């Protein structure tokens, strides 16, 4: 009982629009795609990376240390 | 295969091999030079016979290799040109709504 | 608040063949609808095969 | 508690993505 | 007159798909859930052409799959679609869930609670029928999981033998596990038909967190095409994985036919459980350990009422966005731990993840949502 | 303002809705005709002298 | 607690208002509140020259994000002219619930 | 309020067999449709074990 007749109430506003057949669908895709990514990646490259960055360190530390005490046990296997 | 190192004990029936987890296995060496004769006219060296054996064995373990990499190729060419179509029909439809201006007058 | 109103400019989105506001579009009407339907016309064939 | 000898790699004649099998 | 609005069958589908008010900013992320539906119809369909052939004979089971992946037309394709098309149905789940902990999607109490049940049922069918290819990994994981539920002080002795039909895997077990696979599946589909009944009557969401009844566009021509496009994009990756490198996501230890005479050296399940198996063995005390294993799918119903912010979604909450990315990295280190033998730091380190999956969303997230309420004066 | 192929194509066979649906049918006949060869030739040229059809000439019809 | 160092604290209050980005999309603070059932009644008490403004701000600042730009930098809502036009209509609905509750209890 | 009426799920079984108008003089020859309903339901639970051990 919440179809397109009865919802919120609004007043004094206006909007315009064309058709699709009187326009082209590629307005400078090449020369506007790159700047958007350039401006937005900077903002959230800092918000997804640093949490993930402290796993590379612990993983490499553990891997190389275990490799030592598996491939180089005869170092401390003193005769 | 290699001869056993110094200071290592081994079983009488056991022969030294460095590729084994136990570092020794009951495999009495069955493969060496000129144990066979290749009827096709090939100088039978150990390496060549071992290579032919391995190429036979994998095929026996999974024969669908050759019938796989061909449908895996007639899938990309056909798809790789239909899919760039659907995109265009999309753009048409969503291109009604990215062109509207929205002014306010109280 | 009524008589006033101008639809703002849609000049940079138009097709280049209807971007001139001097001449009509009844001449520039068949090329558009013969172009934008071949995507679908290809598409139906693609779905079929 | 010991080591193992991981085998090397060879340019096998069937190793590619779009390759085949020598049927001889 | 208008046949679309007076026929008893087409009122139902017009009101449900073709003509429902929908927002207009929805992120692609609102995309994935439909994909799951595509997976659901494909796992059922491909899975009946195996129970046609398979034989629940304890010394006939393993040779069955071995003859199907050789003997019949195109069976090598279907076996692998069934083994790989659920490595991805489990891909979908972690995205459709994690998003609802970004865009405040739990305030739908009714929708949210008929969820977790489905999570439990789907997660259990795969274990319940990855032990009947009848191989050593299949038997020797079955034994290990079985011996835990037997550590209940008075529960354990009796329940364990009812599923074996004896003392150990014989003709009396493979038969009733193959009983299980058939029925969990059909029952699950009806819970999915009810998830959506709730959905009508609140409408969808939008990635800002503000009710928008002002500007709702239809769900024909727009959501119908966006959906079809992305769906015919899941069939690129699925088929490239299966028909280029199938053997990549598995293990080479369901090939030696099942025996009690051997025992696998480095037993470990497939990737997508090793998370709810790394808590388990992380701690001593078997009776307790089973309890901490299910603390997790029920940690979730406890998180609609720990909410302590004034706004919905993380888009306008730049300080909480830090804590949401130390949750997923936690679940990635915790899956690197599990499928790997026990050494010096593995025990100490896997432990931290277990301590933290709980300290992040039990203490921290309800106490760090006020430090910022105090900053915008609500 | 010379018309393009599109205008004459739409005048010919697209604005009928009883013609349009057909020529979709048409491509698959053409595609079916021109695609087996286009894929088979390239696949066989990629790897030559290596499959039985390249070796059967030793033993075929004596 | 502190007063002299609170001038430091005021500074961080300017920082957070620049971090969260509801000013970038052309909004004020009270446009971004989650409407449970105590805020569904203190919205139906607004005068009809403040109700309509909140509708036009939201409908413009929601179609930017399906287009994925933002608005020119001179147009950002400045920090100090922001308006708390809804605090007074809300710290009365809450104050009258609490009352029906001490009634029933005691 | 009334729970059955307002719940989104109970609202459906309430209109189907708890509360719908029915005629006064319906005989016992109108009992066979529900018997078939019962009859169809045995045959799927039986037929399950005849393939499980089958
Ligand atoms: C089936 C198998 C499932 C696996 C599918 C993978 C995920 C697919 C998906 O749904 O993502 C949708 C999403 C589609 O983008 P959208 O529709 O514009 O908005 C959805 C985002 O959630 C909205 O994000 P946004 O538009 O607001 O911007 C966020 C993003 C920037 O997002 C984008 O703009 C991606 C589109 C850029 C065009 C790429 C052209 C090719 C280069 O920047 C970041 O924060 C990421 C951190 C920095 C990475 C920089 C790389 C950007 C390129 O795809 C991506 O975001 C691509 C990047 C994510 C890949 C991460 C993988 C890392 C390994
Ligand atoms: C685990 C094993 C399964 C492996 C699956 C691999 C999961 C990797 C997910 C890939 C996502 C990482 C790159 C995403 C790209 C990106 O960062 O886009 C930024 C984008 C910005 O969005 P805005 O709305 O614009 O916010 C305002 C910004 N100013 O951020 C987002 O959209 C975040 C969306 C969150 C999706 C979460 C993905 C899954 C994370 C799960 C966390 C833990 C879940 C725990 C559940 C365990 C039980 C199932
Ligand atoms: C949610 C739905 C389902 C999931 C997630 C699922 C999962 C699985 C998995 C992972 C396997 C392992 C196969 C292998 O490793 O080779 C399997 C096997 C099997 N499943 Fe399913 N399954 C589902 C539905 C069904 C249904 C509905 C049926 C029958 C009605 C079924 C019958 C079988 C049979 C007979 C096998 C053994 C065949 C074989 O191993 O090749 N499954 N299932
Ligand atoms: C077989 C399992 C599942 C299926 C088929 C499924 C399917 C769906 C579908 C189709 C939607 C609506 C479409 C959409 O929002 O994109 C949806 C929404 C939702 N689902 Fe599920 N789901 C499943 C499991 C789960 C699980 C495990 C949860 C865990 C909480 C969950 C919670 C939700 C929520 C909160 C929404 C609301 C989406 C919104 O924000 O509007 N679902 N699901």
């Amino acid at each position: 009982g919440r179809e397109f007749g009865h919802l919120t109430r609004m007043r004094h506003v206006i909007t315009y629009s064309l058709s699709p057949f009187e326009q082209r669908a590629f307005p400078h895709y090449f020369t506007k795609g790159i700047p958007n990514v350039l401006r937005r990646t900077r903002a959230c490259i800092l918000r997804v990376a640093p949490p993930f960055v402290v796993f590379y360190l612990v993983y490499t530390w553990g891997t190389q240390e275990f490799e030592k005490s598996k491939r180089k046990n005869p170092a401390a296997y003193e005769n | 295969y290699c001869e056993p190192p110094t200071g290592v004990s081994l079983r009488e029936g056991l022969y030294f091999n460095p590729y084994f987890p136990g570092q020794a296995i009951a495999m009495a060496p069955p493969i060496y030079n000129e144990v066979l004769e290749f009827d096709d006219g090939t100088p039978a060296t150990m390496s060549q016979v071992a290579k032919d054996v391995c190429t036979f064995l994998r095929w026996a373990s999974e024969p669908e290799h050759d019938h796989r990499k061909r449908m895996g190729l007639k899938m990309l060419m056909m798809m790789g040109l239909l899919l760039p179509l659907v995109y265009a029909m999309k753009r048409h439809k969503w291109s009604v709504l990215k062109s509207r201006k929205l002014a306010y007058r109280p | 608040s009524h008589t006033d109103i101008r639809v703002p400019d849609f000049s940079d989105y138009r097709r280049a063949e209807v971007l001139d506001s001097t001449k009509s579009s009844k001449e520039s009407s068949d090329a558009r609808k013969g172009f934008s339907y071949l995507i679908t016309a290809t598409t139906t064939v693609g779905v079929a095969y | 508690t010991d080591l193992e000898l991981h085998a090397p790699s060879y340019p096998w004649s069937h190793r590619g993505l779009l390759s085949s099998l020598d049927h001889t | 007159t208008n046949i679309r609005k007076s026929h008893p069958l087409m009122k139902i589908i017009n009101n449900a798909f073709i003509d429902l008010p929908a927002p207009s900013n929805i992120s692609s992320w609102w995309n994935f859930g439909s994909l799951l539906g595509i997976c659901l119809i494909l796992q059922i369909l491909t899975g009946l052409f195996l129970a046609m052939h398979y034989t629940s004979d304890t010394t006939t089971a393993f040779s069955s799959v071995t003859h199907i992946c050789r003997d019949v037309n195109y069976g090598w394709v279907i076996r692998y679609l069934h083994a790989n098309g659920a490595s991805m149905f489990f891909i979908c789940l972690f995205i459709h869930v994690g998003r609802g902990l970004y865009y405040g999607s739990y305030m739908f109490l009714e929708t949210w609670n008929i969820g977790v049940v489905l999570l439990f049922t789907v997660m259990a069918t795969a274990f319940m029928g990855y032990v009947l290819p009848w191989g050593q990994m299949s038997f020797w994981g079955a034994t290990v999981i079985t011996n835990l539920l037997s550590a209940i002080p008075y529960i354990g002795t009796d329940l364990v033998e009812w599923i074996w039909g004896g003392f150990s895997v014989d003709k009396a077990t493979l038969t009733r596990f193959f009983a299980f696979h058939f029925i969990l599946p059909f029952i699950i589909t009806a819970l999915a038909a009810v998830h959506l009944l709730f959905l009508h009557e609140t409408g969808s969401n939008n990635p800002t967190g503000i009710s928008s009844d002002m500007d709702k566009i239809p769900f024909h021509p727009y959501y119908t095409i966006k959906d079809i496009l992305g769906a015919l994009f899941m069939m690129l990756i699925l088929l490239i994985l299966v028909l280029f490198s199938p053997d990549l996501l598995g293990d080479p230890d369901n090939y030696t036919p099942a025996n009690p005479l051997n025992t696998p050296p480095h037993i470990k399940p497939e990737w997508y459980f090793l998370f709810a198996y790394a808590i388990l063995r992380s701690i001593p005390n078997k009776l307790g350990g089973v309890l901490a294993l299910v603390a997790s799918i029920l940690i979730l119903i406890l998180m609609p009422m720990l909410h302590t912010s004034k706004q919905r979604s993380m888009m306008f909450r730049p300080l909480s966005q830090c804590l949401f990315w130390m949750l997923v990295a936690d679940l990635i280190t915790l899956t690197w731990i599990g499928g790997q033998p026990v050494e010096h730091p593995f025990i100490i380190i896997g432990q931290l993840a277990s301590i933290l999956y709980f300290l992040i969303i039990l203490v921290l997230m309800p106490i760090t949502s006020i430090i910022e309420n105090n900053l915008l004066k609500w | 303002a010379a018309p393009t192929l599109t205008a004459r194509l739409y005048s010919l066979l697209f604005r009928r809705t009883s013609t349009f649906a057909l020529t979709i049918a048409v491509g698959a006949l053409f595609f079916e005709r021109a695609f087996d060869q286009g894929a088979d030739a390239i696949y066989e040229h990629i790897n030559q002298g290596k499959l039985w059809k390249h070796i059967k000439h030793k033993y075929e019809n004596k | 607690a502190v007063a002299a160092s609170s001038k430091w604290l005021e500074g961080i209050r300017k920082w957070y208002y620049n971090a969260a980005g509801f000013n970038k999309l052309g909004l004020m603070r009270d446009d971004t509140i989650y409407e449970d059932d105590d805020v569904k009644e203190a919205i139906r008490r607004l005068p009809e020259n403040l109700y309509n403004d909140r509708v036009f701000r939201i409908k413009r600042a929601l179609d930017l994000t399906m287009r994925q730009q933002i608005l020119p930098k001179e147009q950002w809502t400045k920090y100090e002219e922001d308006k708390f036009y809804l605090e007074p209509y809300l710290k009365e609905v809450i104050r009258e619930r609490k009352e029906r509750e001490e009634w029933a209890k005691k």
